[PDB]
């Protein structure tokens, strides 16, 4: 029931596998040892929704077929550092130029 | 564990070592001339990169696997830039 | 004189289910007693049919419209054998993990004709890589040699 996920902050992403039967909380004690950031600092998103730490990945919606090896779903993350927690800023990737005359 | 893979444009893309090692560029740039665990991609723009980074999950996944194996999906507005990328990192 | 891979001319039929979990439309070749590749009526994505074939005959499977290598049982190469109880053989036709930059060139072959390679802003060993499209006399010799060693 494995899950691939993309999670994603600023211009930083995490490219990570996980269970449908693990939760949203296991996946904050995954990016705690990446970036170095404990989970009562960190949100979790899925489109501006977040994510309930007991929840199974699952049941936010992050099934085996939605989530690919080769089309990760997103994850967003967002930090709290300051005081209160900062908003929600995934950073787009760059655009690919115009399709040269000779592939259309 | 992991290393850091850093685009063009400034994205920064964590990875498994183990997946980032399936290209052989990876391996040596690594090494280095001092070890580290960052590289930077001075001519791979984000839009291409993470398309590798989702090709070595791709790749260790289902490489000795009796499960059915689906294609590597490639946009035609990627496909030129990408091909560029995948003989540099020869992979 | 004698090819090492051909089909040999035993006379003892198999029955034969050519399954295509590919998604690709899936040309069969049959490798006749001279070792030379004869192609077969394509399958489509999502189907399979059942097949007239015999021991000791040699197949492979390619994209009808690309020629690009697929997988056969996990390999490159099938070889029916006698049917146990009335069994068919199966042959689960699957894509290979190609590489990424052969995935590329399969992509760039697919939207650009062969005249107009030359016009592509790459280096020239990126046109050469283009040109030398998948061969199934090629992959033959390849999977010779490496049958003797
Ligand atoms: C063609 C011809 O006439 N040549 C014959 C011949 C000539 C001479 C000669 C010399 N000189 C001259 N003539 C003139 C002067 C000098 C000498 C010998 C000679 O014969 C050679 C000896 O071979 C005997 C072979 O015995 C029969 C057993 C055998 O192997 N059958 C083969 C066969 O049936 N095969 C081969 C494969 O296993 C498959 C099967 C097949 O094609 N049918 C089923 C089939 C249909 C559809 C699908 C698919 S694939 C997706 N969808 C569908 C529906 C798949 C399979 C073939 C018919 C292709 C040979």
């Amino acid at each position: 029931m494995d899950v691939f996920l993309m999670i994603r902050r600023h211009k930083t992403t995490i490219f990570t596998d996980a269970k449908e039967s693990s939760t949203v909380f296991e996946l904050k004690r995954i990016v705690e040892g990446i970036l170095k950031r404990p989970p009562d600092e960190q949100r979790l998103y899925k489109d501006d929704q977040l994510l309930d730490d007991g929840k199974t990945l699952g049941e936010c919606g992050f099934t085996s077929q939605t989530a690919r090896p080769q089309a990760p779903a997103t994850v967003g993350l967002a930090f709290r550092a300051d005081d209160t927690f900062e908003a929600l800023c995934i950073e787009p990737f760059s655009s690919p130029p115009e399709l040269p005359d000779v592939m259309k | 564990m992991y290393v850091k893979l850093i685009s063009s444009d400034g994205h920064e893309f964590i990875v498994k070592r183990e997946h980032a090692l399936t290209s052989g560029t990876i391996k040596a740039m690594l090494s280095g001339p001092n070890e580290t665990n960052e590289v930077n991609f001075r001519e791979i723009p984000s839009h291409v990169l993470s398309k590798v980074c989702m090709y070595f999950t791709y790749k260790v996944r289902y490489t000795n696997s009796s499960t059915e194996i689906p294609e590597f999906p490639i946009a035609p507005e990627i496909a030129l830039e990408l091909l560029m990328a995948a003989n540099f990192l020869d992979c | 004189p004698r090819p090492v891979l051909r089909s040999v001319n035993s006379r003892e039929p198999s029955q034969v289910i050519f399954c295509n979990r590919s998604p690709r439309v899936v040309l069969p070749v049959w490798l006749n007693f001279d070792g030379e590749p004869q192609p077969y009526p394509t399958l489509p994505p999502g189907t399979g049919r059942r097949i007239h074939s015999y021991r000791g005959h040699l197949w492979l499977f390619r994209d009808a419209g690309t020629h690009d290598g697929l997988l056969v049982n996990q390999t490159e190469l099938f070889v029916p054998s006698l049917n146990v109880d009335g069994q068919p053989i199966f042959a689960n036709i699957t894509l290979p993990v190609y590489t990424l930059k052969e995935r590329c060139l399969q992509v760039v072959r697919s939207l650009v004709k062969p005249e107009n390679y030359r016009r592509l802003d790459i280096v020239r060993s990126l046109y050469e890589d283009l040109e030398d499209h998948p061969n199934v006399q090629k992959d033959l010799e390849r999977l010779t040699q490496e049958r003797i060693a």
